[PDB]
Formats: C-alpha cells, structure tokens, sequence
C-alpha cells in the first residue's frame, strides 16, 4: 500500500503565524485530501483535490502539492484552528490515511498552580490510600513530579496522566497519584510533591504532614 | 447574393400550409401501420412460444417444431419479397435515402403489402432483425401514398412528405421522437446537396406518429435499466479507450455484412426457389436457437437491461457476443426484409458491459458500475457502423433516461466514429445505396 | 442537517463477535457508498471497507477473510459491519463515513460521531468516587482547588460533572490510566474561596456501563 | 448524376485531419474563455453585494451605491463596444451567422477583449442579458483566430472552425453539448444553401469546451428542478393550447425587440457619448431593481427553480412577466453586449407558471403539476422568437431532466412555432441580419 | 408493493382519530395517495387525495377540519385525522394508491382496510371458547371443530387455524351484536386421522384491544 | 356530483351464461373503471379506461359503453367470479363509485352436514353457556334451523348467522348459537337442533343429552 508519512507529528504556532504542515508517499499520489479533527468531535472534511476548500472552510487554509510532497498552509493561524490534520490518499486502492499533524497553540510560558490531597475518610476504610497532587495551567508541558515521603525519593507505585491542551487559556494540566495501602500510609508522616519545570530552578514543593 | 440572402431571409420558415395537414395525416398513418406490425410480430411469437408448449414433453418433437414454426414464417418472407418487390429486401433505409436522391422509386403499390408481411414473418420468426428498418421504409411509402392520392406537387412536398414518414417511422419503432428527426437531419437527408426538407413538416408527422404508439404502448417501456451512477471526470479516458476499440471493429464488422451477402448469393444465385430455401434454414435456425439459447436471436431488447445490470457472467458475455455477431450477419445478409439497427445496439451493450467488467477489477479507486460502459457502447456501434453518431447518442438517451451519461456517452461515440474514419471504413447505409446504384448501371 | 448516528459497540470477550449498526438521516441513503473506518487508542485512521448502494460489490482492507463482513440494509436506511473472532487490535473507535468525489479522486464526505469497541477480558465494574478536600492545614487564601477520585471502574468511559454542570469554568477532567484490568482518573475544580465551604461543592459521577451514578459532596476535614 | 453520387458515397465523412485537431484546441480554448467570462461575471456581483453591505445603513446611499455602481460598469461596457468593436454588440450570433454566410467580417483582434470586457460590465452589473451572446460571438471569433495563426485555406477549414467555436460556446455557456451542435445545424448554419460545416469537428470542439467547463464548475448546476410528474395522453391538449399562446405573442414581442431598437435609437443619435449615458441609466435602473426586486433584473436563472415549484403567486408572477418584458427590452434593444437567448428562458418559465396555475384550477381531475407548463413554456419562447424549436426542447431537456416531458415540451414549441408563422412573425436572428445587411447597402 | 392502514377502533362521538396508512414496495414519493370509505355492507365514498409534495389537498365536500390528510414521505406513512367525529362516520377506512391510464385517474392498489366505530361503549377483549365434539365422537371419515369468540368490542376479529397452515375446510361467520358486544363462530373441519392425533389450535386477534388469543381445543374426558 | 346508478343491485347465474351488468351516469362521463370486491378482501382494480384489464384479469371479462350507458360483460361466467363489482368515474371531479352489483352463483343442490357441540368447561366457569350448531356447505341458501330442549321447542335466545357465497364450491354455511345460563342449562337433559332443508324430506337433526 502507499504509505504517507505526514512530516510535523507535533508542533506548536502562535496565532497571526504561518504554519506549513506536510505529508509524502513512497509512490506517486493524485489530489490528496485533509481532513481535520477535534478530540471529542468526528473528523471534518476541510480540503479535497489537493486546493479546494468545502463549504464553510475559512480561506485562510490552502493546500498545495504534486507527486509526492503536498503541503497545508495557514496564513494568519487563529485560535479555533487548534487540531489535528490527516492527509488521506485514493488515488491508489486501499486508501491511505497519514499518521496525523497536531497542531497546539503557542503562549506564554506558565507556572503550575500545584494541589496535595490525602486520603479521604472513605478511601482508608476500604484499606486503600492515594495521594493525589495536582498541577495545574502550566505552559510548556514537559514538567517532572517528585514523589517524597518522610524525606525519602518513591518511585513506585505512581500514576501520572496529562491533559490535552486547554480549551480557553490554552494551559495545561497534570494529575500525579501514588497509591499505596492503608498499612503503609500509616507508617509515614509527611507526603510532599516536587515538580521541576522550565519557568524557575527552585522546584514547587507541596506537601502535607498526617500529624 | 447580398441582396438574394436578404429576401430569403425575410421569407424563411414559410413552409405551404398544405404540407403540414399532408405531414400530419402522415404521421397518424404511419402510426398505426407501426403498431399494428408490432402487435403482429409479438402475437406471433405468442403462438409459436404456447406451441412448444403442446410440444414440452416429446423433445425431438420440441426442436422439430421450433424449426418449422419459423422456417414457414421466414421463406413466406422471403417468397414475399423475391416474387413482388424486390428492394424490400434488407433494410430499407438505403432504398428511402436513394428515393431523397430521386434515384430510387416508391413503389409503394408493392412495397407496403409486401414489406408488412415480409417482416412479420422474419421478425415474428425469432429472426435477429429490428423493426425499425420495416417502419422506415413502410412510413417512407406510405409518404409517398399521399403524395400521389392527394396529387401535390413539388420538390419541397415530394421530399418533406417522404422525410416525415421516415423519422415518424424511426419514432414509432423506439418511442423516441426526438432521435427520429435527427435521423433525418444527420443520415438520411441528401449528403452533398441542398434540399427542401420541411423540419417543421417532420415534427408534426413525428409528433401525431409519437401519440399512436403511446394510446396503445403506455405503462411499458421499451428498455428499462434504472437510474445508473454518475461518471467522474477522472474516468472519462477509459470511455474514449471503449470507443478506439468500437472505431476499429465497426468497419470490420461492415465489411462482413457486405461480405456476406456475396457469400449468401453465391449459394442460391438468385433463384428465387433456392433463396427462399436458404432463407428456411437461417429462419429455422433462430426458432431453434430462440429456445436452446434465447440471447443469441431475437432483436435484442430483452437482454439489454440484463446485460447492464451485470447478471450474466463474462463467459456468457463473450458467447453471446459471437452468436449474435454470426446470428446477426445470417439474417440481415441473407437478404430477409427487417433492419440491422436495433441487433447492433444489443452487440454493444454486450460489448460494452464486458469492458466495463474488465475496468472495474483493474480501478477499485474509481468505484465503477460495468453498466455505465453498456450505456456508452450501446450507441458506438451505430456511431463506428452507421455513422452517425449524434443519432444514436440522443436516441440511446431517450430509451435509458440516464442524461448525467451524455459526456461518456458523446466521448465514446467520438472515438468510435474517429477510429473508424481513420481505418478506412464507410458508412453501411450508404455503402449499401452505393452499391445498389453500382449494380443499377453496369446492368447497362 | 445530514447525521450518522452509529451504535453497537462496548466491550467484547476475545474471540467473539459483534455488530455495529449506522444510522443515517438527513438524504437519500441510496446513490451513496458508504465505508468504515477505525481509530485505534492513540494512532491514525486505518480504513475497513465499503459498499455500493445495490451491494453488488463490497471491497475491505488486506486483512483476513471472514473478518469483516459489510452490509446495507437501504429500506432501514442503515449500515451494518461484523467483527468476528475479535483480538485485543480490533479495540477501537470505529466511524461510519459517506463516500464522494471532485475529480474523481473519492473521499470521506461526511463522518459520523463513533461508536468505541473494547476487547479485554476484564468484567465490567463499578467505579468507587472519594473526595479530595484540602488536607487541615489548607492554604487559606482565593482560589481553592477541590478534586473528586474515581478509582477501579471498568470500561471506560465515566462522566465527570460539577454541580449538575454548573461549574464548567475551571474544571480539569484528566484521562483515565489502566492498572490490573481497571481503570482511574481524577477530576479538578477550581473555584473562588467565597464559595467553597460557603456553597457546597458536588462531584457527580455517571458510569452507564455498570448503571452507576452517584454524586460526591465536597466538604472539609476534621 | 448518379455517376457523381456514386463517387461522393463512398468518400463521405472524411473530414481532413487538420480540421480535426485544430477544432479540438478551439473548443479548449472557447471553455476557458467562457469559463473566465462567468467566473469574471460572478466575481464583479460580488463586489456589488459586499458594497452594498458596508453600506447597508444608509438605505438611500445603499440605493445610490447600487445604481452609480452598476452604471459605471455598464457605460464601460458600452464604451468598449461603440469605440473600438460596434459590431460586438448585442447578442453576436447574427454577426456569426453572417460570418457563415460570407457576408460579415470576422474582427477577432477587436471583438474578444471588447466582447469579452464589455460583456463583464454589462453582466457584472446585473443587466437582463445572458452569456450565451459573449460566448458564441467570443468562441466564433476564437475559431477564426486559429484559422488565421496556423493559416489553414479553404472553404471548409473557415466553416467549420467558425461553427464549431459557436457551439463550443454555446455548450459552455448551458452545460449543453447536444444543444450546441443542434444549434449549429439548425439554426445558424447557411440555411438557403449546401455548406462544408463538418460535424465531427463541431462535435470534437464541443467535448472539448464541456470538458473544460465540468472541471470549473462540477457538482453544481445551472438550473435543478428535480423530478416532476409525468403527463398523461388526456392532458396534452392543454400543451398545445399554451404553445398558441405563445405563437401569437412571439411576433409581438419580436415587433418590440427590433421597434425599441429603432426608438432607443432616436435618443442618442449615434454618438458615442449620449450612448453610453443612456446605457449607464438602463444598467443603472437594473442595479436598482436587481436589490428592491431581484426578479425583475438579471438572467433569470435563479427564479426558474422558484417559479416551477409554483413558489410565487399569480400576482407575482404577472408582475415579473410585465417588469422583464421591460428589462429585457430596454437592455438588449439598447445595444449592450449580451444575448436575449437566456432572458427569453425566463420570460418562457415566468408565463408557463401562471397557465399552469389556471389549469390546476380549471382541472383538478388532471391532477397537474403547475411545473410541468413551466418546463414546456421554458423554451417555447425560444421556438416563436427566433424559430430554433428542436434546439430549444433539448436544451431545456438538458438543462432540467425531465425527459417524461418531451411529448408535452414539443406540442408546446410546434403550437408557438405553427402560429407564430400563422401570426406573420420571422426568425429574430435572421431578422436582425436582415436589418444589418440592409444598412451595409444604402 | 402492500398498504397497511392502522390507528382504527373505538372513539366517542364528537370526538376525533389519527388513522395512519404504512406504504412499502414502492417509490412512496412520486404518487397521489387517496381515502376512500366503506360504511358496513354500504357503498364507497372517497375522502381525499394528496399529491407527494403535500401542495395539492382535496376533500369530499365536508366541514373545515372536518378531515384533514397529511403524509410523511420519510416515514413512507399516509395519515388522516378525522374531528367531530359522527354516526356517520363509522366504517371500513381504504387507504389507496393513485394512478391514470389514458389519462383519467383511478385507484391503483388498496389496502386491507382499518376499521372506525363511533360509539360510547368500552373497548373489551374476546374470551375464547373452544368447541370439540361432546362425549360422542361419532368418527366419520372428518370431524369438524371450532372456537367460540363472546364478548368483544368492537369489530373485528380474526379467526385462524394453526396460523394459516389449515387454509381449506374453515367458514368464520358474521359477528352478531346482543349487549353492545360481538359474538362469532370458526368452524374446521380434519381429517379424523388428523385428531386429536395432530395439533388444532384456534387463533383469534382482536387488534382493537390489541389482544390475541391461541387456543387449543382439547377432546371431552 | 356525478351519480352513478348500477343496474341490478343483485343478479344469479350459472356458470357458462353470459352476465352483463350496465353503470348508468346522471350526465356524461368517459372512460371509467370497475373494481371487483370479493368477500372479505379490499376492492381490486379490474377494468380500467372502460375497456382495458388489469394484468391477471382473466380474458372472459370486458368492458364497454360512451357517454351514459357503460357496461361489464363476463361472457361465460365461472363460480370464482362470484364477488360485488363498483363502477367508477373520474373524468369529472368529484369521482364517484356505483353502488355495487352483487353476482351470485347458481349451483346444483348441496345438502348441510350439521355439527352440534355442548358448552365448553371453560363458558361453564364464566357463567353463560352457548350451544352451538353447524350447518355447512350446503345450496341453496333457504336453510330452517330449529331448537328443542328435551322434547319441547325453543325460539327465545337463538343466534342464526350466514357466510356469503363461497368463491369457489358457490355453498352456503350457517350458525345457530341457543345461549343460555349455567343453571338454565343444567336443569334441561337433551338439547338438539334440527335442520330443515330442501334436499331433505326429513329433517336433520343432531343431538346430545348433558350425560
Ligand atoms: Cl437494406
Ligand atoms: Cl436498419
Ligand atoms: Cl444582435
Ligand atoms: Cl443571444
């Protein structure tokens, strides 16, 4: 089959940018189409036969290309402009799809608002103890969370889990959830979370002692 | 002649208002004579089907039976023809385009008795022959009675009159009045010369011919195939392929039916005797074959829809082609009074429909239907034979109704008739008036 | 409007089988081809089959025989697609897909929303909801972050609300992450100090798959 | 005599290659001429539009900005035609017939930029003309320019590349290749005498110009009107009654077209300038009506649909019979480039709707549909105006499909043309010619 | 190609109904659709018509919303809503598909037939009584048996034989009406080697309580 | 409105005569129609446009008449051709049907084959109690039936109902139903019904006594 290796698996533009995103064949294709999708939301038909845009598609987009190396270009990128774009191939059968573009938006950089929760009341009495810490609207993503309890590095046992990219301020957020049982979380005191980003050297440290 | 075009300018479109009554009773008589020979030829093969019925269990008897039923029907026909009227014999449209040139005669005190008969007999038979080409010549005639009867006088009456009845006669025969008057407009009209043709006089012959069938053919179509899908722009290359293998089959397939009508007339010489015997056997043939294989005989129009809708099967496709090729030149060749225009429809849906096979296991991208090409090459051998294109064109249209086909179906035609030309082919209708002129003189 | 609705998936035992069904609405169903298309967990479109509008021809992806089998059911206005002897590749999020053309080059025209097909051997259960309420020595001060856990429910998906959907600004939902054949996620909500514990703050919870709803009031500790 | 057509049936259809290959590049070249002319048509209404808009407060300057607007692009029009090409005005398809007849010039080097720009003036502006008259004059034009770059000789080769550019036009401007090469063969070829016109070329520059216009403009069409009922053997009278109709007004309004010629005349003279401020009040007075009643000005195509679904009122309808009867007159008589082919479709349409409306009321055991007159009065006007019946009904069929009408379609176009001869009327094309080649003598 | 009219029953006087007329095997759109009426053992008497796109809508000469037709061409479904409901509107209601020949307009295909009683009884479901032979099966070469359906209303019911298997050898006779409720018979007739040595079941459907019966008829001991 | 008056509300034939009957019009109408009601079904289109049959019509029925008069001929009429026919028009609207031609068959003599049957247990829990007599198959339709209840004679409380013609044997079914309570029914012995009909002298006579 015809494999298309769309080029820029991930990448980030601030609005008012021009973004030029990109798909190649191992063998010759005829009039690619693009197809954009919103997590949540089904797949939209935004360009066909390599240029034409379908109705509704604002005339900022515009696709080009031939043989081998089509392209889509947003000129002035906006905000409700934030997906994923596939490039899909019929000119040869089966059909092709391409590995997909996201495209995020780029800001400010931000530090994380962190949280530390205990366990609740009701968890414990099951015999189960998750410590839940937070991080929240923070820009870049990549972001280190730090387990430490009485004192001491933990590396096992936790579960981290990232958001897609905000919908209103663009952000970001992250979830870090060390789960131990009831036994052990008595055996210690304190239960701090360390994150290291980019915005600053000294890490936010939240914590909480079982008194 | 600036001030010659002016004055004609001024007159045109002031056809006598006698032509156009004669047109209109020409029409309505032509007609009546078109269904009643219909209703003739199918009630014909009624009796000769419950026949075989009372035969159904003696098999011996079953095929015996098949072959004299028709073979009696065939040499009536023959004999019909040889003894009475000798030019209504084949087609007949070559005699009608003659009789536009004033170079053949009407002999229509002959012709109409004759050729009505005739045909009822070769096509009530089972022969592979069309009704069109007795509805042509029999409208034509019957043009020409009301000229003499009514004693007009002119080149304008005598040439309208003539042409009315032969587009109303091609209308009757396919309920397609607009692809009759382009017969006379394209094929059938004085090739190298100005003529008097009334257009308007053939539109109402046309016209009141058109309403006589519908008072007793409503409710049922001639053909019948649906509405087809659409034809991408990206397909059409693989149409104007279908019509340069149409462009050089045409002409080989015209060469054979003039071919073959020397090889027929070498066998019976003449004799009206042996012909009429030589006429038993390819009548008996098609009853024989109307039963042990019902594609292979008949005009074709019932394995039409059949043949688009992809039921038969590649194998049976290239079969059928061959038997009907050989059925079709027996019959018309032989000299049996009926047309080749409506069997060369059937050779191209079927050879359309095996093209179109054979393209939509070659381009799953382009998401084909084999009966799109049945559609477009129903028409090319009439465009790669007959040559004329446009008629085909706009009366293949009339009976399948699937208009978003006209851009495959124009491209095929193109290629057929350009391929043709190319390849030194002529047209068959005039290929066969010119030799009937031919013979016609150096009797001298 | 023009909408495929398609339905039928959930989960499926290894080895087994299922059938999803597209509804269509808003055309003539006929004329069309339609196709079917799948998106597994994290990776691109892969292409199944499709069918014309007489199903006298039906063409799949290279991938084995009676796997898939396409149909449609144009008086219903529906299309069909089997799955059978299903491996743990076939979950997916499976998308129902009306064909057309510029050129001649086909497309997908328009998409329907999905229908998701998990394939495990794990059961089908329940999920347990746990407040998180700021420990006693919270940071008193304006914005507080509040949170409810959702832990050990399978299969995906849950439903995680704030006040009936009342408090939509500021909230974080955050993916689930699997973990001995269930599955966890936690939820975060923002909200101003003049609030919370002014008002009361609830979490409700939806786990259809199990019949679960439950709603977490959010209240302070000791 | 029969020893010559012995000689002439066995060499028939043998059009010399060179005339085939070289109709195929007229025909693409008269697509993408005729493409670029309705596109630039399109684009230049657009503007009007969102003019309008970043106006659309002041009621009386949106109502200024829409007449100074459509008269400037108008009086441009004009102005190309009078200065540098006075024989591009009007329709164009007596000058090409002319041209057929060896009697008209063929001015290529002046006529496609005049026609061409005029044209975008005088359509962009909104005025009740059509693109037929551009597009078969341009694409004749365009025929006779190959001949001249590749200097082909001969009778035929300028014939035949003259006629097939005109039917490559026509098909271009209607989505219409059947209808095309009728025209050709019935209307606008030599009609008193033998010609070589060879209709296999006009064929080949027929595809080719379709081909050109389907990859600019696909999955959309001109006119969609869905599928309407069919006409039973009993109501076909009624068809017959509306073609005599037709027949009698035909002759009155051919009366009109060639009598405001002669009126409009009178007001300027012939001089250049009184002429263009005449038509830049007549483009002007349709950029008015195109805003506060569409229906009265432009082509027409767009209340087709609206009318054959019977979506107007028979107060409507007369109104819009009336109000484009004096549009259409007051510009194509004026002397603006543009056809009267199309605006004649709509007037057809408009008349057929509202005696469709009659019977359904007159006959409520005929059970009809009033689109069904609509279809059959379509190209009725066309069959007693300029007398091309077979062209009319397959055009119309083409454009519309609904070939369930042909027998009421052509009951209807012989009664317009049976009593428009009975009524003393003439071909309007033909007449026009007339007129013109009676002042090139005088 | 079948019609399937519904919606019919019992409605008070003055009152009103929603008959609806399910079409399929056809192109439903691209057809005039028309209501015609059967007063019982009475003559027809067309309703209306209407044309697929709901323009043209024609009336018997009646009231104002007297009857008012409508169709859903989505649905494939024909309905008719009858008001001020009368006396004279009780009757067997054809729903009817239109076509011409020549040109002048008939009724193509009809459908079963919905039935409408315009009354202030109460809708009551049949009991079914089975009927075999009292303690004398004098066994000739057949036997006849039947069921008893007392009690319903309003008309009909349907009375089969092992689903339809038992076509030939059946007579359903005529409700008679005592008591404002319907009482009839069915009477098959078997081959004795047939009984009780195979299965008679009696099959009674009252649509109008939507109610259906599948008795067997057991042989006295 | 037109009226259509159709001649014979009612007409008898045997099988091989030729039945005519005429659909007469208060003014003028063309080309109508007919349709045959057999009993028990919806009407069935037959003849259309005064003359023309419907596919699968047999060849023995025709239609004729202009103006006035219009007539339906079956020239030899069979037993199946038993059925009510309408006429009806619609070259002037509003279209109108006739008021029906019934076509009765005459047959040779069938004499009844009468079938008694005693309450069932269930009726007897109900209440009530129906005995029930069949009368089948039998020509003509002039059928006497008659209760007796231990010797004496009964005619309070007696249901009698009649089948149409049979489409195909042209018999004639009856049903007579003597209702009566439980204890009424249970202080009597012998119930019987007796037929009286032409192919018999005597009387038919069924019985059955309560043990
Ligand atoms: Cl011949
Ligand atoms: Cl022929
Ligand atoms: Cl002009
Ligand atoms: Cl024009």
């Amino acid at each position: 089959d015809i494999v298309l290796t769309q080029s820029p698996a991930i990448m980030s533009a601030a609005p008012g940018d021009k973004v030029t995103m990109t798909c190649s064949a191992s063998s010759s294709v005829s009039y690619i189409h693009w197809y954009q999708q919103k997590s949540g939301t089904s797949p939209k038909r935004w360009i066909y036969d390599t240029s034409k845009l379908t109705s509704g598609v604002p005339v900022r987009f515009s696709g080009s290309g031939s043989g081998t190396s089509y392209s889509l270009t947003i000129n002035t990128m906006e905000a409700e402009d934030a997906a994923t774009y596939y490039c899909q191939q019929w000119s040869s059968h089966p059909q092709t799809f391409g590995g997909g573009t996201k495209l995020e938006i780029l800001r400010a950089d931000a530090a994380p608002t962190v949280s530390i929760f205990p366990p609740s009341s009701e968890q414990l009495t099951s015999g189960g103890a998750s410590v839940v810490c937070f991080l929240n609207n923070f820009y870049p993503k990549d972001i280190n969370v730090k387990w430490k309890i009485d004192g001491s590095e933990r590396q096992n046992g936790v579960l981290n889990s990232w958001t897609d990219q905000d919908s209103k301020d663009s952000t970001y957020s992250m979830s870090s959830t060390l789960t131990l049982t009831k036994d052990e979380y008595e055996r210690h005191n304190s239960y701090t979370c360390e994150a290291t980003h980019k915005t600053s050297t000294s890490p936010i440290v939240k914590s909480f002692n079982r008194a | 002649r600036r001030r010659q075009l002016i004055r004609q300018l001024l007159e045109r479109d002031k056809t006598p208002l006698a032509i156009l009554f004669m047109a209109a009773v020409v029409g309505t008589l032509v007609g009546l004579a078109a269904v009643a020979f219909d209703k003739g030829v199918a009630w014909l093969q009624n009796q000769r089907m419950g026949a075989l019925v009372h035969t159904a269990d003696n098999y011996p008897l079953l095929l015996t039976v098949a072959f004299l039923a028709s073979a009696v029907l065939a040499m009536f026909g023959y004999f019909l023809v040889r003894k009475y009227a000798p030019e209504a014999g084949g087609s007949g449209i070559p005699e009608i385009e003659g009789a536009l040139e004033d170079q053949r005669p009407v002999r229509w005190w002959r012709v109409l008795p004759v050729k009505f008969f005739g045909g009822l007999g070769t096509l009530g038979g089972g022969m592979v022959l069309g009704r069109e080409g007795p509805t042509v010549q029999i409208g034509g005639n019957i043009g020409r009675m009301v000229l003499d009867i009514f004693r007009l006088k002119g080149d304008e009456a005598r040439h309208t009159l003539l042409a009315t009845g032969a587009a109303a006669g091609l209308a009757a025969a396919f309920n397609a009045p607009a692809a009759g008057i382009l017969f006379i407009i394209e094929e059938m009209r004085p090739q190298f010369r100005y003529t008097l043709i009334s257009i308007k006089a053939v539109f109402i012959g046309v016209i009141m011919s058109t309403i006589m069938y519908r008072i007793f053919n409503h409710e049922v179509a001639l053909i019948d195939v649906g509405k087809l899908s659409d034809a991408p722009l990206n397909t059409l290359w693989l149409y104007l392929i279908l019509g340069i293998i149409f462009g050089i089959f045409g002409p080989i397939f015209n060469k054979w039916v003039l071919g073959m009508q020397d090889l027929l007339h070498r066998v019976h010489g003449g004799n009206i005797t042996k012909w009429v015997l030589m006429g038993g056997a390819i009548g008996g043939l098609c009853g024989l074959l109307g039963f042990v294989a019902p594609a292979t005989s008949g005009g074709g129009f019932n394995l039409i829809p059949i043949a688009t809708a992809g039921n038969f099967s590649m194998g049976m496709l290239v079969f059928i082609f061959v038997a009907r090729v050989i059925t079709t030149l027996l019959c018309f060749s032989s000299g049996a009074p009926g047309g080749i225009f409506a069997p060369m429809l059937a050779l191209g849906t079927v050879l359309g429909t095996a093209f179109g096979m054979v393209a939509v296991e070659l381009f799953p991208q382009y998401h084909l239907e084999a009966g799109t090409f049945a559609i477009a090459g129903m028409g090319a051998l009439l465009a790669a034979s007959i040559r004329a294109p446009l008629t085909g064109i706009i009366l293949v249209l009339e009976m399948t109704d699937n208009y978003q086909l006209i851009l495959p179906m124009i491209i095929t035609g193109l290629g057929a008739t350009l391929l043709a030309q190319f390849t030194g082919g002529k047209p068959l209708y005039s290929a066969i008036l010119a030799r009937t002129l031919a013979k016609q003189e150096a009797e001298q | 409007e023009v909408r495929l609705l398609e339905s039928g998936g959930g989960l499926v035992q290894p080895g087994g089988s299922l059938k999803l069904s597209c509804a269509a609405s808003g055309f003539d169903y006929s004329r069309y081809w339609m196709s079917w298309v799948r998106q597994a967990p994290g990776k691109g479109l892969k292409w199944i089959g499709e069918i014309n509008p007489v199903s006298s021809t039906i063409n799949y992806t290279p991938s084995l025989k009676d796997k898939f089998i396409i149909s449609r059911d144009n008086a219903k206005d529906t299309l069909y697609l089997q799955i059978s002897k299903v491996r743990s590749e076939d979950t997916a999020l499976y998308y129902c897909a009306r064909l057309y053309y510029g050129y001649g080059y086909w497309y997908f025209d328009v998409w329907g929303a999905g229908t998701t097909v998990t394939v495990s051997s794990a059961k089908t259960t329940p999920p347990s909801v746990y407040p998180l309420a700021p420990g006693s020595a919270a940071a008193a001060a304006s914005m507080v972050t509040l949170g409810c856990l959702v832990k050990g429910y399978f299969p995906e998906p849950v439903t995680v609300t704030w006040n009936s959907g009342s408090l939509a600004a500021g909230v974080h939902t955050f993916p689930a992450v699997l973990q001995a054949a269930l599955y966890t996620l936690s939820s975060s909500v923002t909200v101003p100090s003049s609030s919370w514990p002014s008002e009361t703050v609830t979490c409700n919870v939806a786990h259809p798959a199990s019949s679960t709803k439950v709603d977490k009031k959010i209240v302070p500790r000791a």
